[PDB]
């Protein structure tokens, strides 16, 4: 069961990375 | 605007009245410094006793003093 | 009435959400092995 | 039948398998699942509450 | 007509070449003695009677192997004053007893307080924010936990890190062998802080240098700048677009970037300090019990963690006899864990 | 928008809701104490006070209730093992229920003091703005501290009106709750003298009252008022955080080193008792005296209390655990069942060998047997190819005196090795590893856990002193620095830093 | 009943005061000798 | 598991084989290989 | 290499703390100081002269970079040069 | 944006020896001659009873 | 002789107490704790996200 | 591109929160005994 | 464990009742 937790944690972190790159707030000039 | 008045509030109101009142100048600062110096020496002495850097004849400073 | 004059509104922008989510998950990744032991 | 009960164990193994050669690891706290779940969801919910509140204004 | 405090305050906070301030009354005396104690100890003072080692230039050591070594373990956590019951006023015997270590450690710890008070003192005078002092709490936490808290939880000052290059290396290798300090999640957060801060220092310095505006006709771009210039020296927009298309994410706020450059390193050292506090009590993240149970039951299950566990056993056994002479460990060679050949 | 790390700053200048917010933490802390006690009482086993004490079961708040005088349960049992005699309200269950009921009352008061925040009490009579006269409030709340400190040492600890405190013999064999008398001489500052506790809380209480009277009458100096920002409540937070981490360091030191306020019968032995051979020396002394009375070694060792021998086991050392080896010490090496008796190792020629005890620093330690003068005579070789000390070729035998295996002697090398490995851990005990499925790795006592927690809190609270302390002093520049500052910051423009009236 | 270790502790406290007095004395002297305005 | 030292003693480095995140690793190539190029097509089977 | 990362960590903390300490007041206390900076600003968000004045008094006047360009080159060079040598160190120790 | 600490708003000499209806703090100032005389009398009258009381019960 | 019968000889119960005076440690799936935890926190967080957004208007 | 014209904003008043919180906890109380079994 | 989870669910449900009564949205005319 620990293997389930470890894999979910890792793919969960990569999910956040994907969203942070593409679903980010665009930096708009002033 | 005066706030809610309560019987306990009026009783304790004098204790919260002199908000900004101060003694002019340095006041009792030198007297405070004396007590801090005495407190610093007291803290050192009890530290040395626990650290065993001061050896007192009556104190043993070990579990055996529980006897 | 007399509403409290100390009212403030908490704010959290999206970049703080990503930093917070990364921190919570990366901390779990780091510490999960030890909690499971 | 206890002879046949232990005959199968020493013979071909029992069912339900295990990840790889062995991954039972019963020593694993198991409470770590609740610790890991609570440490994820509770702060995540806190952050999501604030962001959705912020993003809507 | 001004009082003593005002006339003295005028002199202490005079804008001279080296600012003294009120905190200089605590910093400069203690800092000079801590520096002097270390230089004196590494040059003339021996560790022959405390560790059975030579640790001075006079004994033949070089900069790498000279150190101001800790007192013997029999001293416990004695503050080891020059006038204490150990080495009662005898200066040369005080040096032979390792009393110079506590001298450097104590006057050194008050110098860190004095320097942090100096940061507060100057920042208030210059009328700026006190974030440099807050940043300096992280090195103080490291010094306090490593040089004070850790030995206080152990048998005595003997197990504190001795003030030297190779002495720190022994302290480092001691922590691997006895505490498995690499496996600790708090050194891991400390490593990420230090490595992350080194990354930020390099990546930010290079980004600024390569997004500089053309404010001159010379190839030497260092001269085309004025500290009082109102315009920015580098294009944040170009910098932001560069890292957005290279890394996927980039800083858009200059203030946030510099705070992050401060948060990463400080948080890292602070997290690492917590771990050493745990090692003070031998409350260490030494092993994963689940794998140890599995490894003991299954003599074919091997991981890099179990390989490290055997390495620590080698470190402890082959190092204890000389690193801990007070234990008087006479290990016959047959009992030392040794692999095939080698 | 307000950052998430400044949300609780809305009660910074709201005295009514500051009390409400401080009433909520108080409600939670007492709520935790009641909840924690009830849990511990649901898991604690009081059947075996000698081989299964509180500190072996991971009990954290149970020792603190016992330290001040709570010894009986509504279940009819006493912590000493005797039968309860009308426990009354103040039992383990009663104290747990009281902290729970108090939690609910503080929760209700928090709601009231939050809704009715606009009280005329918190209004400055001169300006009609919310303000707190912190110098006077400190005198009030310090006088109560001095009064309560005095009463605790004069009535509760002293025994005039109260139970007293837990006092134990030096070796933690016979300890009870006793009324201690203040010791006013230098021995009052002995950390291991329980009489110093009553004397301190009396004398500090008297000085606390008098200081409260002074700080209630004399206004602060003007110079000190501005220097310490006494009009700003964040100054009080900085100094309180400083004082609380000072106390955390002290309270961690006396827990780790031991004192009259941390009896080993409640929190377990200290790591220094094992290092210095505190219990082993006492055990050998008692056996040696019995041998002086012409008693057999088999019967002299039988006289040794099993409680005393259990302290001489490295598994009860608080410096042998792990950060993530969670649970009770029973979960690590099992539940102690009985003493196996002292194991004396003998050479083939009859010379007695002693197993080198494992130092606390070693996770694993080679097993080596020494003779009287400290020379290595036998050991378990790692390299069993050209060994010169293996117990097989030295003929080492082990005989047990006292305990379960009294009289029994083993000569086969396999069992002699097995007990040699057990002998380096101190005294040899039989452990039950089936009820809770103990892993086999040692764990820390409540002494170790308390020290680690309050040391980590102490270190984190130092940053609190610096941050909240820098906030109050540098409050005028919290949102940023002034626009035009270059003239003042110039090097050599003025003789004195900052002072614009000292132009060069 | 003052042990020699107790005497040195008292002597250290007095010596510490002398060091502080020497520091304060020197600072006050220079501050007065070299005064602003 | 991978026989890293070339001594036919495989070392487990995968999550599904009993490791956690800290102890999991991709084990280096076998010592029998050395510096020799070992693409998947130079192996008889993907198990090898 | 250790001086590269310890120094780089030190310089990152110092540069970050010095710039943060010198932020020009552009917000209130109920808002993040970060809000005082607008992405695309043509003006400086912190006072470099004030930060240099602080660090100048902290050690001595000429131990501080008055030049932001020199300062940022130093921030880049020190860790990069340090990591170059420790990378060479492992490479040299590859050949024993 | 800026929260400056308070400065001296004036120097005042409060009138002492003024009793008010405040139960907890009746006098206007702690350091008053008439309040101290009441303290001197109350402390003194208690001591007179105590000095006689200590002697009589001992005898 | 061998201490294998020593732990057996401990007929007098020596173990941390169960929650009941008649002993309460029954075979319940510990997945119930996680299932109850997830069923509580996940929908609770969903409701709190929507309410705090609404309450902020 | 142009913003989506179908945008809406979800609402949950306090009384709905209490109903939702009550249902989740009541349903958990009901099914917890069976899930543990 | 079950006994702890049953008590938290029960007192948790009671805690909601308290807030739904006293910390309720007040009904206001028009
Ligand atoms: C501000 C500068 C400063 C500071 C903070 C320290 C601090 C320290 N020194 Mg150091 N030292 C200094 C300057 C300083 N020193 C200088 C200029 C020298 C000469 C080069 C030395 C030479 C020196 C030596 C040789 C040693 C120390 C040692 C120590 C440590 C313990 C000694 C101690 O404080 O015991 C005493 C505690 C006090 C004096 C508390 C002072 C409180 C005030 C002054 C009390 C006022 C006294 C007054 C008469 C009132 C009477 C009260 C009544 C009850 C008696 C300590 C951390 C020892 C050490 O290193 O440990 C290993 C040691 O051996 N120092
Ligand atoms: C009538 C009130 C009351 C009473 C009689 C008790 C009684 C008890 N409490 Mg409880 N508690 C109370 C209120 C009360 N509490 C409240 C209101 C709270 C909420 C904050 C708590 C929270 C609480 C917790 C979290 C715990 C207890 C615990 C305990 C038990 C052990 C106490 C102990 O030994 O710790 C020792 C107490 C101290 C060491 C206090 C130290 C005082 C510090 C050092 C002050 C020093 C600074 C001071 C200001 C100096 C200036 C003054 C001086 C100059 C004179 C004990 C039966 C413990 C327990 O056993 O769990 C059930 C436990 O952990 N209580
Ligand atoms: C100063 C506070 C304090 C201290 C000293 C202790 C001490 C102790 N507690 Mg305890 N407890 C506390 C507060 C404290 N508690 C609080 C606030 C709660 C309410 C949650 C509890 C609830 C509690 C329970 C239910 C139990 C104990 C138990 C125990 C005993 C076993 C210790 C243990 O194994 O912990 C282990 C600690 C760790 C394994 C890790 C420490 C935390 C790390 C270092 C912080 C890292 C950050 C975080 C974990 C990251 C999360 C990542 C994510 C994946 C989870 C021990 C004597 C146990 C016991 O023996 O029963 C009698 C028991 O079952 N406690
Ligand atoms: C805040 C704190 C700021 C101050 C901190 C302390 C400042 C100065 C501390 C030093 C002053 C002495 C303190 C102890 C006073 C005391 O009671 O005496 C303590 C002892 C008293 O004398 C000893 O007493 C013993 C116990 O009774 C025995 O009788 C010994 O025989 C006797 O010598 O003497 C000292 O230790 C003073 C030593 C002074 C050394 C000064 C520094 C020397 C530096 C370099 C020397 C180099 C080379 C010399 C050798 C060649
Ligand atoms: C305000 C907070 C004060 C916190 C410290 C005050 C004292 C707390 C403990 C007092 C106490 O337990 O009383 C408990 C005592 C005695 O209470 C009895 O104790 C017995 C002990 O064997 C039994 O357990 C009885 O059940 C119990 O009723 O009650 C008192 O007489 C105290 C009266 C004085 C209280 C007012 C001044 C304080
Ligand atoms: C032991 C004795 C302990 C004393 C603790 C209180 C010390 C004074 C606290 C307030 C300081 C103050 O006046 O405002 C804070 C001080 C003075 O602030 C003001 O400055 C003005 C000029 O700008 C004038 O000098 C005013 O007189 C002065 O009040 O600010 C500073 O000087 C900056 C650095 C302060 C460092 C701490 C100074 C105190 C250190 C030791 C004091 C020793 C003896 C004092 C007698
Ligand atoms: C708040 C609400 C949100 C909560 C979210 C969840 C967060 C979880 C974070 C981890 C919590 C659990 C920790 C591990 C629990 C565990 O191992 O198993 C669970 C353990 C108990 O473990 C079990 O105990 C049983 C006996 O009751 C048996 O002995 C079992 O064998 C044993 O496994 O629970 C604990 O002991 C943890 C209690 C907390 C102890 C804290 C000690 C340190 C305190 C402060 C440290 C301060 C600063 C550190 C640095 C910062
Ligand atoms: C235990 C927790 C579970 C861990 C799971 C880890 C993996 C996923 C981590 C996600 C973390 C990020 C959350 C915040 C994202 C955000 O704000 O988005 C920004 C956009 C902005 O809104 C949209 O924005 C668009 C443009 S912009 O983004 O505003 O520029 C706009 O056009 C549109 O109208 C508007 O609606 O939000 C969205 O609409 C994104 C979709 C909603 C979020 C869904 C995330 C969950 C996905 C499922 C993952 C699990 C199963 C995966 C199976 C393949
Ligand atoms: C019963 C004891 C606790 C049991 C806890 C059990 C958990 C489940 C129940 C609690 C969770 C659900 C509540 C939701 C609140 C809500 O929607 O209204 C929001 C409320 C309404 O008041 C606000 O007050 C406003 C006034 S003002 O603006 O704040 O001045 C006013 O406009 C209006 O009333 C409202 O908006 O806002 C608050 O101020 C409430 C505080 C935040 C909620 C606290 C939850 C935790 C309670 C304590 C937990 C620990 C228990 C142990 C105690 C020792
Ligand atoms: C083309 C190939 C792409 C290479 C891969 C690049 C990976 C991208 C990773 C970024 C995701 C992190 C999001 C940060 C959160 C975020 O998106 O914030 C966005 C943030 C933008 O901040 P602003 O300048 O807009 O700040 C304005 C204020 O509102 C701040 O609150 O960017 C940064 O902070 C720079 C730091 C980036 C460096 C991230 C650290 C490294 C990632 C660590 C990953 C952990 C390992 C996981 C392994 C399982
Ligand atoms: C209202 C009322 C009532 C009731 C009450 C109650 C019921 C109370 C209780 C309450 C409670 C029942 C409380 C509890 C609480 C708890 C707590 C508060 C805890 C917390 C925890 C923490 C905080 C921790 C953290 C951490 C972890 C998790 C990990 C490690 C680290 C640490 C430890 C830090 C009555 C009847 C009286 C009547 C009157 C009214
Ligand atoms: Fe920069």
């Amino acid at each position: 069961m620990e293997a389930l937790v470890y894999t979910f944690l890792l793919v969960g972190t990569l999910g956040i990375i994907f969203f942070a790159i593409f679903f980010r707030e665009p930096p708009r000039i002033v | 605007d005066t706030g809610i008045s309560t019987p306990l509030g009026t009783l304790l109101k004098p204790l919260n009245s002199e908000y900004g009142k101060v003694a002019p100048g340095w006041g009792t600062t030198v007297l405070m410094g004396i007590f801090m110096a005495l407190f610093a020496v007291f803290l050192v002495i009890i530290l040395e006793i626990y650290n065993s850097s001061v050896l007192l004849d009556d104190v043993t400073m070990s579990w055996e003093s529980l006897a | 009435a007399k509403p409290n004059p100390n009212k403030q509104s908490v704010e959290l922008n999206r970049t703080s959400l990503y930093w917070g989510l990364l921190l919570i998950f990366v901390l779990a990744v780091l510490f999960s092995s030890y909690i499971f032991n | 039948x206890x002879x046949x009960x232990x005959x199968x164990x020493x013979x071909x193994x029992x069912x339900x398998x295990x990840x790889x050669x062995x991954x039972x690891x019963m020593e694993v706290n198991i409470l770590g699942v609740i610790a890991t779940a609570l440490f994820i969801i509770i702060p995540t919910s806190f952050l999501l509450i604030l962001y959705v509140k912020t993003a809507s204004q | 007509k001004r009082g003593w405090f005002d006339v003295v305050d005028d002199w202490l906070r005079r804008d001279r070449f080296v600012f003294v301030g009120w905190s200089g009354l605590l910093l400069f005396p203690t800092a000079y003695l801590a520096l002097g104690g270390w230089f004196t100890g590494t040059t003339f003072v021996t560790s022959w009677y405390t560790h059975g080692l030579a640790s001075s230039y006079l004994e033949g050591c070089n900069f790498l192997t000279a150190a101001v070594s800790t007192p013997a373990n029999s001293m416990g956590h004695s503050l080891l004053f020059l006038w204490g019951p150990e080495a009662q006023g005898d200066f040369t015997r005080w040096c032979q007893l390792g009393g110079l270590w506590t001298f450097v450690a104590l006057h050194g710890s008050f110098s860190l307080i004095g320097f942090m008070l100096r940061q507060f003192e100057i920042a208030r005078s210059v009328k700026i924010r006190p974030y440099n002092a807050i940043a300096f709490s992280a090195p103080i936490s490291v010094f306090v936990s490593v040089f004070l808290i850790y030995p206080l939880g152990q048998s005595g000052w003997f197990f504190a890190p001795s003030f030297g290059v190779a002495a720190i290396f022994r302290f480092i290798l001691f922590f691997q062998g006895f505490h498995n300090w690499t496996l600790n999640p708090f050194h891991m957060m400390g490593v990420a802080g230090v490595l992350g801060a080194a990354l930020l220092c390099a990546i930010h310095g290079a980004t600024v240098e390569n997004t500089l505006f053309e404010d001159g006709d010379g190839a030497n771009t260092f001269r085309a700048f004025n500290p009082t210039q109102a315009e920015e020296t580098y294009s944040m927009v170009t910098a932001n677009r560069f890292w957005s298309q290279i890394f996927g994410v980039a800083f858009s706020n200059k203030r946030w970037l510099h705070f992050f450059m401060l948060f990463v390193p400080v948080t890292g050292l602070w997290m690492s300090a917590i771990g050493v506090v745990g090692l003070a009590l031998n409350l260490r993240a030494y092993d994963f019990v689940s794998q140890e149970i599995r490894a003991a039951e299954d003599p074919e299950f091997e991981t890099f963690y179990t390989k490290n566990i055997l390495l620590n056993e080698g470190i402890r056994a082959w190092m204890a006899a000389q690193d801990q002479p007070h234990e008087k460990l006479v290990f016959p060679e047959e009992v030392l864990p040794r692999g095939n050949a080698l | 928008g307000l950052p998430w790390y400044r949300v609780h700053t809305v009660v910074l200048n709201d005295p009514g809701r500051l009390i409400a917010v401080h009433l909520m933490h108080t409600s939670l802390v007492s709520g935790w104490a009641g909840s924690m006690a009830f849990y511990e009482l649901a898991v604690f086993d009081p059947s075996d006070p000698v081989l299964n004490p509180m500190w072996r079961q991971g009990m954290f708040v149970l020792p603190f209730m016992t330290r001040l005088g709570i010894t009986q349960s509504w279940g009819g049992w006493t912590i000493s093992g005797e039968t309860a005699s009308n426990p009354g309200i103040w039992s383990y269950e009663g104290v747990a229920a009281a902290h729970i009921i108090l939690s609910g009352l503080l929760f209700a008061a928090s709601i009231w003091h939050w809704v009715y925040w606009d009280l005329e009490l918190f209004r400055d009579p001169r300006t009609s703005n919310p303000a707190l006269d912190l110098p006077k409030i400190f005198g009030i709340h310090l006088f109560l501290s001095g009064l309560l400190c005095f009463g605790f040492g004069a009535f509760h600890v002293t025994g005039l009106f109260g139970p007293g405190i837990w006092v134990s013999d030096p070796y933690g064999i016979t300890g009870t709750v006793q009324a201690v008398a203040p010791s006013w001489d230098a021995t009052g500052f002995d950390p291991y003298n329980p009489g110093g506790i009553s004397a301190h809380h009396i004398a500090a209480g008297i000085l606390g009252v008098l200081a409260g009277l002074f700080h209630l009458c004399v206004r602060p100096p003007q110079r000190l008022y501005n220097g310490l920002r006494m009009g700003n409540i964040e100054t009080v937070l900085s100094s309180s955080i400083a004082a609380v981490f000072w106390a955390a360091f002290v309270v961690s030191g006396t827990m780790w080193y031991g004192s009259a306020a941390t009896p080993i019968e409640l929190f377990g032995p200290t790591r220094y008792q094992w290092d210095l051979g505190f219990f082993q020396q006492e055990i050998e002394r008692r056996v040696q005296t019995s041998l002086a009375e012409g008693k057999s070694a088999s019967q002299a060792w039988a006289e040794i209390p099993e409680k005393l021998a259990f302290y001489d086991y490295i598994g009860n050392n608080p410096a042998k655990g792990g950060l993530f080896r969670a649970g009770a010490m029973n979960s690590g090496d099992g539940i102690a069942v009985g003493w196996l008796g002292h194991a004396v190792f003998k050479d083939k020629q009859g010379n007695e060998l002693f197993v080198r005890r494992m130092p606390t620093f070693f996770e694993t330690f080679p097993v080596v047997l020494l003779d009287k003068d400290g020379v290595v005579r036998a050991d378990v070789p790692f390299r069993r190819s050209e060994s010169k000390y293996s117990i097989e070729q030295v003929g080492v035998s082990v005989t047990f005196y006292g305990g379960e295996l009294d009289g029994v002697t083993f000569s086969d090398p396999a069992t002699v090795k097995k007990y040699a490995r057990r002998a380096q851990l101190g005294e040899i005990f039989e452990f039950d590893r089936a009820t809770l499925q103990s892993d086999g790795v040692f764990r820390t006592s409540p002494r170790g856990w308390f020290t680690f927690a309050h040391l980590c809190f102490a270190l984190l609270f130092f940053f609190g002193h610096i941050w909240h302390g820098a906030r109050t002093i540098f409050r005028d520049v919290f949102a940023g620095i002034d626009a035009d500052l270059d003239e003042q910051v110039e090097f050599g423009a003025f003789l004195k830093l900052g002072d614009t009236s000292t132009r060069r | 009943a003052a042990t020699p270790s107790l005497n040195n502790l008292i002597g250290s406290v007095v010596a510490g005061g002398l060091v502080l007095a020497a520091i304060a004395g020197a600072i006050t002297a220079v501050s007065n000798f070299d005064s602003i305005r | 598991p991978v026989d890293i030292d070339g001594i036919r003693e495989p070392v487990s480095g995968s999550l599904l084989y009993g490791n956690n995140i800290i102890t999991g690793a991709i084990i280096p190539t076998s010592n029998a290989i050395g510096l020799h190029f070992y693409p998947i097509w130079e192996a008889a089977s993907l198990d090898e | 290499g250790v001086a590269g990362v310890f120094g780089g960590s030190l310089f990152s903390a110092m540069h970050g703390s010095l710039v943060t300490s010198s932020l020009i007041r552009e917000t209130t206390e109920n808002e993040s100081a970060n809000e005082g900076y607008k992405f695309g600003q043509e003006e400086e968000t912190y006072n470099i002269v004030a930060a240099h004045g602080y660090f100048g008094r902290l050690i001595f006047q000429y131990a501080s970079f008055n030049n932001s360009r020199s300062l940022h080159f130093f921030l880049a060079a020190w860790p990069v040069v340090g990591i170059w040598f420790t990378a060479l160190g492992i490479s040299t120790m590859a050949f024993n | 944006a800026v929260n400056k600490a308070g400065g001296v708003v004036g120097a005042f000499t409060p009138v002492a020896d003024q009793v008010s209806t405040d139960s907890l703090a009746p006098y206007s100032e702690v350091f008053g001659l008439q309040r101290f005389r009441e303290c001197e009398l109350i402390h003194g009258r208690w001591a007179m009873l105590a000095c006689l009381g200590a002697l009589v019960q001992e005898g």
